[PDB]
């Protein structure tokens, strides 16, 4: 009872015709057990969104700005399949927004009031959000509501889907403002036709539609596009003269009911048959009944959206911030004198505890928002609830690739000039027992292991890079008999040998008993053959430096470190054989908060930093009870970084090459999302 | 009775896309 | 067993219905493949 079916949501009768041919072709290819397309006609796109949220429909294509309208509650939509516009030699996900005009009209961009404007729709990306955003702050109060103010800015215009009854000026050129292809001015080519008729004085479309509608070269030689710096250029330097980039159109579907896989299979067979002119008897991206039906014309293929990326990560941060200031109607002045309090991020009830105590011991400049894993908190910095975070270099790689900058670094060496001197970076080692002296680097196979966390420097990158040269296989639970590396998948033996219980085994927070540096060392002592930690671990857990019992009884002259060539070196000399170097931990944040995070944290390190003795009973920022929380426990001060604020200049060449060698084996889904965003 | 089983014909396989079911008996497909 | 029961129930669901006398080619193709697929599932099913 009843089997699988895919349904599509249609806008007009042209969508019903093209959807009908699409149905018969896609039932022609797929075997009879595979599901097929259906067609559900709706009047408008917004009614189609409520048709998806009330399960009458499954999938429909929107813009970027309309995706922002579909994201909101109670709609709860999700972007699942995007589309690229380039050739198959190089896919491009973003496209440009330009403003075409008539030749010899002879007017600048800045004084464009009182003219005729044609828009492709209300809330659409290259038609509405970019032009009103660029023109926005020049209008006088009252700015809310926006359509009233823009209606007073132009002397009449055309903008479909806008309300004619509450606003008559928006339908002053188009007598019905209809959200369908029945309106001849709706769409990209409808707005270009609004310029071509001469009724409109300026139009706003992508860079490719003037190539779509006109075939003659002289017709292109007439129509011109205005530049952002108030100049004039002809058409084909759209890469020179554009307003902004926008994300592509996206098939959306609901989140809980799904389903992504079936749509992606169907559109995989669609893109392999019908995209780049394999079949003459049917085209998917062009149609004679009308253009831009069910899909764009300038699309050339479909790309799967990763399961991590939701809509706020899809649109970016500048685009959501601009569209939220544009809906709410606020021109930011921001004079930049004082700083709003920093929203630091924590994780799981020990970081959250410490962070709250620091939030009260500071006068109010620091407030704390918690996540559960560190990837989830980095995403929570990107979409904009959390400001700053301290994390190791293997995550400075990921967060730097996602678009964040490091500001302050951690120092590990005590000096008078520690605050200004760029330190060199700590060493990563592997510790073995004294009880087993048979262990060499040439033979690690089938013998147990202990790692700090999946994705770190000394626990992951430095080991599995140098191992990845020798094993040359991407899996690692076959090379080791079993080990402990939290943050891996639950089916593995690597998560099986770890400690925490119940349901918290292999979970990468402090609620795992074997998590982190001291937890990896406890993995080695209790059940481990080799561990992978920093060089500073053993003197900090040797000899009652922990009041914990298992670390109270131990000694360092037993627990020894092994080399790369196989020769056992004693513990005090780490420089004769380190595995590889690792850069220091660094604090990352968004680019707009860099000055306030910098100015606040330099104030905070003075009051609560390492010169504050009498640590028990009073507050210490860096001293913890060897859970290594919010910061590494042996930090002295935190170094100011001038001239080196990117991920690549901070991490450096050898390390970026090392992770680049490891890069086809990393399974972190956030890395996949931040790679998919790139063109 | 008998300690062993005569027919081994209950073992089966289908394709990974679940598009076609095979069998051990004649004629091994429904189509 | 479940596949046999679903097949017999869908054929009785076709055995309800409103009867047409004239059909176009494309929809009659879908009707023929549907009922033929159904009894094909049946005659495989009782043997299994
Ligand atoms: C750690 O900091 C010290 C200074 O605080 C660095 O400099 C010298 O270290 C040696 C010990 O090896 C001292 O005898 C010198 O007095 C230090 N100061 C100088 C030369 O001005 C040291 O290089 C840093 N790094 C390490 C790994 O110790
Ligand atoms: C040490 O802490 C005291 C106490 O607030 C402070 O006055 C002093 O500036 C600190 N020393 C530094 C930051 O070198
Ligand atoms: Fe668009
Ligand atoms: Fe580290």
């Amino acid at each position: 009872v009843p089997d699988k079916t895919v349904r599509w949501c249609a806008v007009s009768e042209h969508e019903a015709t093209k959807c009908q041919s699409f149905r018969d072709h896609m039932k022609s290819v797929i075997p009879s057990d595979g599901p097929s397309v259906a067609c559900v006609k709706k009047a408008s796109y917004l009614d189609c969104i409520r048709a998806i949220a009330a399960n009458e429909a499954d999938a429909v294509t929107l813009d970027a700005g309309l995706v922002y309208d579909a994201y909101l509650a109670p709609n709860n939509l999700k972007p699942v399949v995007a589309e690229f516009y380039g050739s198959k030699e190089d896919p491009q996900t973003f496209y440009y927004a330009v403003a075409v005009v008539k030749k010899d009209s002879g007017f600048q961009m800045n004084q464009l009031r009182g003219k005729k404007s044609c828009h492709t729709g209300l809330g659409r990306s290259a038609g509405w959000n970019i032009p009103i955003g660029l023109l926005y702050c020049d209008l006088p109060e009252p700015r809310k509501p926006l359509e009233k103010a823009v209606a007073n800015f132009f002397s009449g215009s055309c903008a479909p889907c806008a309300d004619g009854t509450d606003f008559p000026q928006l339908c002053q050129l188009c007598p019905g403002c209809g959200c369908s292809t029945l309106n001849q001015y709706f769409g990209y080519s409808g707005a270009f036709k609004c310029l071509k008729d001469g009724a409109g004085d300026v139009a706003f479309v992508k860079h490719s539609t003037i190539f779509e509608n006109l075939a003659n070269k002289a017709d292109r030689d007439q129509y011109e596009l205005l530049c952002l710096d108030n100049t004039r250029k002809p058409v084909d330097e759209y890469k020179d003269c554009h307003l902004a980039q926008v994300p592509s159109h996206t098939v959306v579907a609901r989140s809980m009911g799904g389903k992504e896989d079936l749509i992606w299979e169907l559109l995989n067979q669609a893109q392999e048959h019908f995209g780049k002119d394999k079949s003459k008897e049917f085209q998917l991206f062009s149609s004679p009944h009308g253009k831009d039906l069910l899909f764009k014309d300038s699309a050339h293929g479909f790309l799967k959206v990763p399961p991590r990326m939701d809509a706020k990560m899809y649109l970016g941060y500048e685009y959501v911030t601009a569209i939220r200031n544009l809906r709410e109607g606020t021109c930011p002045e921001a004079p930049t004198d004082e700083c709003k309090p920093v929203k630091w991020c924590a994780l799981s009830h020990h970081e959250r505890l410490k962070c709250d105590e620091w939030s009260v011991n500071s006068v109010g400049k620091i407030e704390c928002v918690s996540a559960e894993t560190t990837e989830d908190c980095i995403a929570k910095i990107m979409n904009g609830e959390a400001d700053a975070m301290s994390l190791d270099g293997g995550f400075v790689y990921i967060a730097g690739k996602c678009g964040l900058v490091p500001v302050l670094a951690e120092n590990y060496n005590k000096s008078d000039n520690c605050e200004d001197t760029p330190e060199a970076g700590y060493f990563a080692v592997a510790v073995v027992k004294k009880s087993a002296s048979d262990l060499t680097w040439d033979n690690l196979k089938g013998k147990k292991s202990c790692h700090t966390a999946v994705g770190r420097t000394a626990g992951w990158n430095i080991p599995m890079g140098l191992l990845y040269n020798k094993i040359n296989h991407c899996r690692f639970d076959e090379f080791f008999s079993e080990g402990c590396a939290p943050g891996s998948k639950k089916d593995s033996s690597l998560c099986k040998l770890c400690m925490g219980s119940g349901l918290n085994l292999c979970e990468p927070n402090n609620k795992e008993g074997y998590y982190g540096y001291t937890g990896a060392f406890r993995c080695l002592v209790e059940k481990g053959d080799v561990a992978f930690v920093k060089h500073q671990t053993v003197p900090q857990n040797t000899g009652g430096k922990n009041p914990d019992p298992w670390a109270k009884n131990l000694n360092e002259k037993d627990y020894e470190l092994l080399c790369l060539d196989g020769t056992r070196k004693p513990v005090e000399e780490y420089a004769n054989c380190h595995l590889a170097r690792a850069p220091n931990h660094a604090v990352v944040t968004r680019k707009d908060k860099e000055a306030c995070v910098h100015k606040i944290l330099r104030q905070q390190q003075h009051l609560f930093g390492s010169n504050v003795t009498d640590c028990s009973g009073n507050f210490c920022l860096f001293r913890s009870e060897t859970k290594d929380l919010l910061f590494r426990d042996d930090t002295v001060c935190l170094a100011k970084l001038h001239d080196r604020n990117t991920y690549e200049k901070y991490l450096g060449e050898e390390y970026v090459k090392a992770v680049g060698n490891l890069r086809k084996c990393s399974t972190s889904s956030l890395l996949e999302a931040c790679t998919f965003r790139r063109p | 009775s008998t300690n062993t089983t005569d027919n081994i014909d209950y073992f089966d396989i289908s394709d990974e896309s679940n598009y076609y079911l095979i069998s051990q008996l004649r004629p091994h497909f429904s189509n | 067993l479940q596949k046999v029961k679903h097949s017999i129930d869908q054929v009785t669901a076709l055995s309800d219905g409103v009867k047409p006398k004239q059909v176009t080619k494309n929809r009659l193709k879908e009707y023929y493949f549907n009922i033929g697929n159904y009894y094909s599932i049946f005659k495989f099913g009782k043997d299994s």
